[PDB]
Parts: structure tokens; C-alpha cells; sequence
């Protein structure tokens, strides 16, 4: 009744109003990039990954905040859309660390698999990189600040889902960090889920570290029994081993969340 | 019509105590014409006063221009229950620019009744004045000053006796450049870092405390009062077609007398200069460049200043903008490469942090911009800064990404010649 | 007499650490009452 | 320069500090500005306090800020390390500002730098042995028109020459308050040697008002 109609790449799609062009793309099976939206927390628009064209509009827009207009006709593919996403990779890996091959992200990373997808393949920044100092914030989650690309999911992640107000970022401009300021420990009983949605191998799961790479991994996919909830799991094994665990999506029982002593 | 600008009279003057050289209080004030047939104005309704400002002219002072009748009148439309208000941005942050802190100091009633005028037309039920916190004294006078109309009764319930309920609160900054930005500043009100909003919602939607807010600077709110007095159409009698009005100017840096002064919109460049600040250092054929409009304008050369007008639209012409209004004279004495690589240092130190192409962009021009002042560098790396500067502009969240570009841009513009003979300086002492 | 010579915004010199503070607790006895949320805070 | 906390010996949550009973009235009017349900935005403005009480803002007046508006300390602490003019070391009895920017740098703002390294015996970021004065570097402190100038404490000092920020020095040690203000021959921001414009006679009340009101 409501419905209005938006055009992706030309293909007309019916989108209810408050629709940001983000989900408007989903629907023609198009995933837009991004790095700081998470479609459980809240719209933050800070990484600029998700940067879209609107056709006869001279300023892209930021497709994950971007509620949709009639008529908006959203060019997922144009040039101005594929330099904007380059700029945007080549700014997020100018201050990255030449971690991968010691960090346990490697071969499951969003910015490694965006910067193959839509960045650019060579590095023209010639000057010495950031480097951060690492912050203990208990025995579960690792942290190598240094790979963090302030894309704020764990602070909200931290807010809205764990209900701790514990993680902010201190600082400003380029020297701004995420941490705890005062020497903490996130122990929730969420806290293990902030490594899942951490883009990058800035939060590492502990005991995890260095056994496995991600292309190894058999996944079978199971349930959980350390409580009554039933929550959707991947037991990661390899070699017969078993690896770690990891949640499995469940809308109408866990969503993509497990407890820590699930994990 | 007019062809000529400049030589403004005193008679048509806003900010007759802008030297401080008469009584800032509430009685000098008044004596000046301020506070005078408010009541009247107010009893007028919102749709007469957005009106006379839409019949005006005026344009935003704070930076951005946008046409301050259209803008306000977003207010206009009925209450769905929550509160409205007026944040007046007296953050007054851009380099060059120190217009506002004369208008806060010595002529605080004139901003205190803007305040209630363009609140009444908002239908706003108070205004928070955000000054920066390094504005002790400015923000103490204007306390006095709003004190006193509270005990004329001039502000508060039944302002001015119209059956306005108005407050006035002052509220000050901690030190951000970036809390001057328009959202940037309503987080700062509610208490969090000062990082821009993205819009949408709009703040006339959606703003401090989430409730419909205008942000309107300081100088726009000030001489509202009198363009309701005198008339839209005495203020649009001034400067070009779509930029009328009296604009206030500050010349800084190699003139021979910097100050701050009240010129009509359109005056050229170089008239402004000559009359009011006694002339470039070492005479006009000692300029090299200035800077029009603030740090966050390009900077155009000495064959474009010769002809150039002041008003935004002459301004943008001429590949830069008229911003603040803030005029930075440079003579040939100045190393210009490291003037501007200075203003990238500081939207380093003043960027907050929050959006990727400004928070790892800005950072990297200022690395490539402190080589590029040694000659430590390549030709082809030109090239390369107006590339990066193109990936920050109109990709961030705010318009300090934007600012920062634009004096990278007018760099390499207007003196490429420049940065590749001081690589060849360098290139050839290690050679 | 119209005296166009001396600065007349010299109070200022005069003012303490508490300047701002006080004058914003003097005038708190003008204000409207505040308008209501409807609770606490956001987190309650 | 560092946006972490380890806490010290003399920078602990056990660090005593509280505000005194006239500052817990202070804070009760700035709380009354904001709408009920909307405390939090009383945080920068109670800050300041406990930093004009105290000199500066130990770990524990964080936490007081905090438990007084009902605010999560993290909060507390990201606003503390945002906004610059809030200082998380002790500084001196009177924090020298020079603005650099490049409109003062125009205007020999080096010069002046060097002046107060010179009289003071330290570096741009330190503090003398006695305690008196820290010198810092900031940005543009919207005096443009007076550059050079410098910012200490609550006042500001335009125009400035070596010699004339030389003697103001002189007049903090003795004890002495130096009057804020150009120290050059204007008042403020008038061209010198002369006005230019405002030379007659301002109008008054009712001048040039439109018909109707
Ligand atoms: C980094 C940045 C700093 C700004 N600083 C100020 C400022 O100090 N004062 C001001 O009036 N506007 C400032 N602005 C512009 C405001 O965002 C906004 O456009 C303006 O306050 C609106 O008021 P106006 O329409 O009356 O001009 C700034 C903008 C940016 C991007
Ligand atoms: S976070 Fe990703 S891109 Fe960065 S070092 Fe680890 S695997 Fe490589
Ligand atoms: S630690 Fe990870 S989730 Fe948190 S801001 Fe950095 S990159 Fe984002
Ligand atoms: S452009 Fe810079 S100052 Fe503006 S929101 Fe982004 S990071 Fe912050
Ligand atoms: S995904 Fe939209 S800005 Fe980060
Ligand atoms: S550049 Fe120093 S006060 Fe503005
Ligand atoms: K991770």
C-alpha cells in the first residue's frame, strides 16, 4: 500500500518506506560493501565502505544510512561507485599493518576479501605507519589494536546487545583508539561475540590463537547443550580436532549470538 | 542599479560598537537602537519575520552561505509535542576568522535579541549559545548581558511583554574546531564527543536532544533583529543579487593594519584591502596570495585578487569561496608550500577521528605535505596529493574532509611551479 | 559628551575563575521549568 | 600525550577528590539548563568545574563527574579526552597558549614562541622546575587580527612582540595580574592608527525603522 518503487541498476524493486538503499540493494541480491554497518547494531556511517551513486546525484551517498527516495535509481556498478570504494580501501590499509600472515584473521578477513573485491591491487602511500598499543581487557578476547579499523561495532555491540558501557574511543582524529581508557576486562556473557563481528583481527578469540586457518576448518553445523536455549552452532574441526566454535544464524533462537561458555 | 560596492556609511552600519569604543551593556545598547519595538516585531508572527529574512537576502555567515529565510522557515510547521529550539553557533573556530568574538564581547544585546527574534520565528521556546570554551570573557560578558534583559524583562516569560516565554541559555565549549559543525556542536550540547551527525534527519527534524533545532551562527542571528527593524528590503538594497547585506571582514596576516570591519557584500578584494587595512606589506605588488574565506577556501593568486569581488558567488568564480569572510594576506616574503601545509597540520590536530577518509586522509596529506616543504619528494607525487585530496572531498561525513582538500587543491593549482623546484633544490643538493 | 577614544569594555579585566558559573547560578531564578523526557534517562 | 590511563600513585580512583559545597550549588543550576530525562549533557560543563577547582582532572573527579550525573564513567572518560582544553596531567599555575596557526605563524608567532623558551628555560609541552608556567602550542584561538597572541589561563594577549610577552612573565612571577588585551597602541580590533569606519555619532532608537513596525 505503502510501498514505494526504486530502481537498482535500472531493476525496478518495491522497498517499504524508512528502507535505507543498503537493504533496497539486498533485494535484488546485491551486496553493497561495508564495514561498519551491522544489521543487528545501530547505523553508524563512519567507515564510508558502503559509499553508492544515485543517478543524476553529484554526491555518492552512504548506502547503510541512506533511506531510499521514489524513484532513486541506486548504480551499484558505475565508475563513480567503484573509484569511491577504492579511495575508501586505499585510506582503510594505508595505517593496516602487514599482519596477515601472523594474524589470525587471515583467509576469513573482510578487508583482506574487500581490498581483493573493490580496492585496488598496489599501495601509493609512502610514509610510516600508526601503531597502536595493545589493550588486555581479559582471558577470552585478544586484542592487536594496532589492526583496528575504528569501525565502532564492538562499542555498539558492547552498548546495545551486551548492555556494558565499558568500550568507547578516547583520543580524536587519527590518534583515536578504542579501548576501556582505564585498565578493564570485558568479561560479559556476550563478551565472545565482539571477535565474530570485529571486521578485522583487531579482537581474536584467545584460545584460538594460531591453531587453525579458516580454509581448513570442516563445519558441521550442530547445536549447543551448555544451557536450554538450543543456540545454533558451527563446530569447527580439523584433522579430527575439534577447532573452536562458532555461532550459527537462528533468527527465532539465538540470532547470531552465543553465550561465552558456549563458545 | 548599483554597479559599484564598497564605501558603506556608518549610517547603514549593524554592528555600531564592533571597537568596543561605546558602552556594551544593556544602556549602551539600547541608546544604539537595540531593544527597540521588539515587542512589535514579535507580535508580528513567525510568517512576517521569516519574511523580512526571506526578503533580505541574508545568507548563513557561519560558512556554508545557505539562505537563512528558507532555512529558518524549516522550523515553521506545527509541534508534535516535543520542544524546539535555537542553537546559536558561536563556536568560531576557522582560522582567520574572529568576526563573532567582537559581536559576543561588545555588542552582546544585539545576539540576545537576534536570539528572541529568530527564535519567535522558529517557535522555538529557547536558544543555547555554544561558545567555544577559550572565549572566557567574551562568554562572561554575554552572561551579564543576558542577565540584564532577564531584569528588563526583555527575555524569559512574557519576553518583552509579547507572551513569549524565552530563555537564553550559554553553554561553553571544551576545544574542538569540529564542535563548530552544525551537528557536531548538538552532540556536544547533549554531552558526547563532538562528532558530526550524518543527515538524514535533518536537525530541523531531528537535533539537540532530538528535538527540531536550528543552527544558526552568530552573525546571522545578530543582525536579524535589525533587517525586522529597517526591512528586508533596506538590507537586500546592499551587494550583488543574491548577495546582499553588509558582511563583516576580518584581514589578517601581511597587511600593514590587521583589524576586523563591517563592508558592504561585493567590495572588491583589493579596494577592501587598501581602505581598511592600510594596504598589502610592502606595497600591493608584494602580494603573492591570499586567502579569501578562511582557512577551509583555496588561496587564488595576486592576478585574480586584482579584479575579484567579495560575495559568494564572485568567490566561487573564481575557484574558492567566501566562507567566514576571513581575508589571510600572504606577501612574497611568505614560503607558501609551508603557510598551507600548516592549515593541513591543523585539521590534523582537529579532525575528529570518526569517518575513515578524513581520519586516515588528512593525516596523510599533512606526512606528504611536510615533505613536499622540503622538497623531499617526486614531481609525480603531485599528482598523487590531488588524487588523495579528490578521494577525501565528498566522501566524509562533514565538511572539515572537504576543507581540508580545498587548500591542497589551491596549492597545487596556483603554484605547482613552486613544488617541483623546491624537489629540484632538494634532488640536486643530494645529487 | 560623544567620546569616540576610550574602550569601554574593560570590566572584563575584573573577572575571576568563577565569573561564568556564578552568573549562570544567578539566573537559574528566571528560567521556565524544563520540559520532561518522561523518564530518567535513556538508560532507565 | 598518551590517551590511556595506568593509574599512579598521584592519579588513582583513590585519589581523593570532591567538590566543595558552593561548587555543589554551581552544578545544580548548569543541570537545571537542560531538558529533565537529558542530565548527561551537563558532562562538559561539570567537568570544567571540577578542573577549575582542582587544576586539573585526576581519574577520580572523572568518576565523581560521573556518579553525580548518573553517567557510565566511559562516557565521562571519552569526553575527557576529546575536547583538548581539558588537562588529564597536572600543569602549571599559568598555562601559556600560543597559537601557531598559520594567520599568527604570519605575524612572527615564532618569534614569540621563542621568546617564552628563552625567559623560561624549557620546551614547547613542559613545565619549570617551580611549577609556575606550562608552555603548549594550540590552534587558531580566534584572535586572528591580533596575531600574535597568546592565551594564559582565562586571558588573552594580543599583539605581541618578544619584548611584550617578556614582560608579562615577569609580572606572573612577581605575583603581579597583567590587564589582558592588545599591547600595542589599539584596544582591540580597530585598524591602527585610526578608525576607518564608526567614526560618527552611532544613530539611536527608531532611526530608519519601517513604516508599520
Ligand atoms: C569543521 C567545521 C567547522 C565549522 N565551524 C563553524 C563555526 O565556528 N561557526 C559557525 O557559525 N559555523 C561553523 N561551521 C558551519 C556550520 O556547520 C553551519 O553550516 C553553520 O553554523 C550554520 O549557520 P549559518 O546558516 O547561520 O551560517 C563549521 C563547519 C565545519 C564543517
Ligand atoms: S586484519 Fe585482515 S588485512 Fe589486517 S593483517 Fe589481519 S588478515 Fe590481514
Ligand atoms: S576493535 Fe574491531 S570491531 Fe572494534 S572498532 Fe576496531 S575494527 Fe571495529
Ligand atoms: S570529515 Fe573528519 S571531522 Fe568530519 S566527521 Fe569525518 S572524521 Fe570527523
Ligand atoms: S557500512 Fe556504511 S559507512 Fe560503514
Ligand atoms: S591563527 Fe592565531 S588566533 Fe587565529
Ligand atoms: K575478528
Amino acid at each position: 500500500s505503502n510501498l514505494i518503487e526504486v530502481f537498482v541498476d535500472g531493476q525496478s524493486v518495491m522497498v517499504e518506506p524508512g528502507t535505507t538503499v543498503l537493504q533496497a540493494c539486498e533485494k535484488v541480491g546485491m551486496q553493497i560493501p561495508r564495514f561498519c554497518y551491522h544489521e543487528r547494531l545501530s547505523v553508524a556511517g563512519n567507515c564510508r565502505m558502503c559509499l553508492v551513486e544515485i543517478e543524476k546525484a553529484p554526491k555518492v551517498v552512504a548506502a547503510c544510512a541512506m533511506p531510499v527516495m521514489k524513484g532513486w535509481n541506486i548504480l551499484t556498478n558505475s565508475e563513480k561507485t567503484k573509484k569511491a570504494r577504492e579511495g575508501v580501501m586505499e585510506f582503510l590499509l594505508a595505517n593496516h599493518p602487514l599482519d596477515c600472515p601472523i594474524c589470525d584473521q587471515g583467509g576469513e578477513c573482510d578487508l583482506q576479501d574487500q581490498s581483493m573485491m573493490f580496492g585496488s591491487d598496489r599501495s601509493r602511500f609512502l610514509e610510516g605507519k600508526r601503531a597502536v598499543e595493545d589493550k588486555n581487557i581479559g582471558p577470552l578476547v585478544k586484542t592487536i589494536m594496532t589492526r583496528c579499523i575504528q569501525c565502532t561495532r564492538c562499542i555498539r555491540f558492547a552498548s546495545e546487545i551486551a548492555g556494558v558501557d565499558d568500550l568507547g574511543t578516547t583520543g580524536r582524529g587519527n590518534d583515536m583508539q578504542v579501548g576501556t581508557y582505564i585498565e578493564k576486562m570485558f568479561m560479559s556473557e556476550l563478551s565472545g561475540n565482539i571477535i565474530d563481528i570485529c571486521p578485522v583481527g583487531a579482537l581474536t578469540s584467545k584460545p584460538y590463537a594460531f591453531t587453525a586457518r579458516p580454509w581448513e576448518t570442516r563445519k558441521t553445523e550442530s547445536i549447543d547443550v551448555m544451557d536450554a536455549v538450543g543456540s545454533n552452532i558451527v563446530v569447527s574441526t580439523r584433522t579430527g580436532e575439534v577447532m573452536r566454535i562458532l555461532p550459527r544464524m537462528h533468527e527465532d533462537i539465538n540470532e547470531e549470538w552465543i553465550s561465552d561458555k558456549t563458545r | 542599479k548599483k554597479t559599484s560596492f564598497g564605501s558603506l556609511k556608518d549610517e547603514d552600519r549593524i554592528f555600531t560598537n564592533l571597537y568596543g569604543r561605546h558602552d556594551w551593556r544593556l544602556k549602551g545598547a539600547q541608546s544604539r537602537g537595540d531593544w527597540y519595538k521588539t515587542k512589535e516585531i514579535l507580535l508580528k508572527g513567525p510568517d512576517w519575520i521569516l519574511g523580512e529574512v526571506k526578503t533580505s537576502g541574508l545568507r548563513g555567515r557561519g560558512g556554508a552561505g545557505f539562505p537563512t529565510g528558507l532555512k529558518w522557515s524549516f522550523m515553521n510547521k506545527p509541534s508534535d509535542g516535543r520542544p524546539k529550539y535555537l542553537v546559536v553557533n558561536a563556536d568560531e573556530g576557522e582560522p582567520g576568522t574572529c568576526k563573532d568574538r567582537e559581536i559576543i564581547r561588545h555588542d552582546p544585546h544585539k545576539l540576545v535579541e537576534g536570539c528572541l527574534v529568530g527564535g519567535r520565528a522558529m517557535g522555538a521556546r529557547a536558544a543555547y549559545i555554544y561558545i567555544r570554551g577559550e572565549f572566557y570573557n567574551e562568554a562572561s560578558n554575554l552572561q551579564v548581558a543576558i542577565r540584564e534583559a532577564y531584569e528588563a524583562g526583555l527575555i524569559g516569560k512574557n519576553a518583552c511583554g509579547s507572551g513569549y516565554d524565552f530563555d537564553v541559555f550559554v553553554v561553553r565549549g571544551a576545544g574542538a574546531y569540529i564542535c563548530g559543525e552544525e551537528t557536531a556542536l548538538i552532540e556536544s550540547i547533549e554531552g558526547k564527543q563532538g562528532k558530526p551527525r550524518l543527515k538524514p534527519p535533518f536537525p530541523a527534524d531531528v537535533g539537540v536532544f532530538g528535538c527540531p533545532t536550528t543552527v544558526a551562527n552568530v552573525e546571522t542571528v545578530a543582525v536579524s533583529p535589525t533587517i525586522c527593524r529597517r526591512g528586508g528590503a533596506w538590507f537586500a538594497s546592499f551587494g550583488r543579487e543574491r548577495n546582499s547585506g553588509t558582511k563583516l571582514f576580518n584581514i589578517s596576516g601581511h597587511v600593514n593594519n590587521p583589524c576586523t570591519v563591517e563592508e558592504e557584500m561585493s567590495v572588491p578584494l583589493k579596494e577592501l584591502i587598501e581602505k581598511h587595512a592600510g594596504g598589502v606589506t610592502g606595497g600591493w605588488d608584494n602580494l603573492l596570495a591570499v586567502i579569501p574565506g578562511g582557512s577551509s577556501t583555496p588561496l587564488i593568486p595576486k592576478s585574480v585578487c586584482e579584479t575579484v569581488l567579495m560575495d559568494f558567488d564572485a568567490l566561487i568564480q573564481a575557484q574558492t569561496g567566501l566562507g567566514t569572510a576571513a581575508v589571510i594576506v600572504m606577501d612574497r616574503s611568505t614560503d607558501i608550500v609551508k603557510a598551507i601545509a600548516r592549515l593541513i597540520e591543523f585539521y590534523k590536530h582537529e579532525s575528529c577521528g570518526q569517518c575513515t577518509p578524513c581520519r586516515e586522509g588528512v593525516d596523510w596529506m599533512n606526512k606528504v605535505m611536510a615533505r613536499f616543504v622540503r622538497g623531499d619528494a617526486r614531481p609525480a607525487e603531485i599528482d598523487s596529493l590531488w588524487e588523495i585530496s579528490k578521494q577525501i572531498e565528498g566522501h566524509t561525513i562533514c565538511a572539515l574532509g572537504d576543507g581540508a582538500a580545498w587548500p591542497v587543491q589551491g596549492l597545487i593549482r596556483h603554484f605547482r611551479p613552486e613544488l617541483e623546484e623546491r624537489m629540484q633544490q632538494f634532488a640536486q643538493q643530494h645529487q | 559628551p560623544f567620546d569616540n577614544t576610550t574602550y569601554k569594555n574593560l570590566q572584563h579585566h575584573d573577572y575571576s575563575t568563577y565569573t561564568f558559573l556564578d552568573l549562570n547560578l544567578d539566573l537559574s531564578k528566571f528560567r521556565m521549568p524544563q520540559p520532561s523526557s518522561g523518564r530518567e534517562s535513556p538508560r532507565h | 600525550a598518551l590517551f590511556v590511563h595506568r593509574d599512579t600513585p598521584e592519579n588513582n580512583p583513590e585519589t581523593p577528590f570532591d567538590f566543595t559545597p558552593e561548587n555543589y550549588k554551581r552544578i545544580e543550576a548548569i543541570v537545571k539548563n537542560y531538558p529533565e530525562g537529558h542530565k548527561a549533557a551537563a558532562v562538559l560543563p561539570v567537568l570544567d568545574l571540577a578542573q577549575r577547582q582542582n587544576g586539573w582532572l585526576p581519574i577520580s573527579a572523572m568518576n565523581k563527574v560521573a556518579e553525580i550525573l548518573q553517567v557510565p564513567p566511559m562516557r565521562v572518560y571519552e569526553v575527557a579526552t576529546f575536547y583538548t582544553m581539558y588537562n588529564r596531567k597536572p600543569v602549571g599555575k599559568y598555562h601559556i597558549q600560543v597559537c601557531t596557526t598559520t594567520p599568527c605563524m604570519l605575524r612572527n608567532s615564532d618569534s614569540i614562541l621563542e621568546a617564552i623558551q628563552k625567559k623560561l628555560g624549557i620546551k614547547v609541552g613542559e613545565t619549570t622546575p617551580d611549577k609556575l608556567f606550562t608552555l603548549i602550542e594550540v590552534e587558531c584561538l580566534g584572535a586572528c587580527v591580533n596575531a600574535p597572541m597568546v592565551q594564559i589561563n582565562d586571558n588573552y594577549y594580543e599583539d605581541l612582540t618578544p619584548k611584550d610577552i617578556e614582560e608579562i612573565i615577569d609580572e606572573l612571577k612577581a605575583g603581579k595580574i597583567p590587564k589582558p588585551g592588545p599591547r600595542s597602541g589599539r584596544f582591540s580590533c580597530e585598524p591602527a592608527g585610526g578608525l576607518t569606519s564608526l567614526t560618527e555619532p552611532p544613530k539611536g532608537p527608531g532611526f530608519g525603522v519601517q513604516a508599520g513596525l
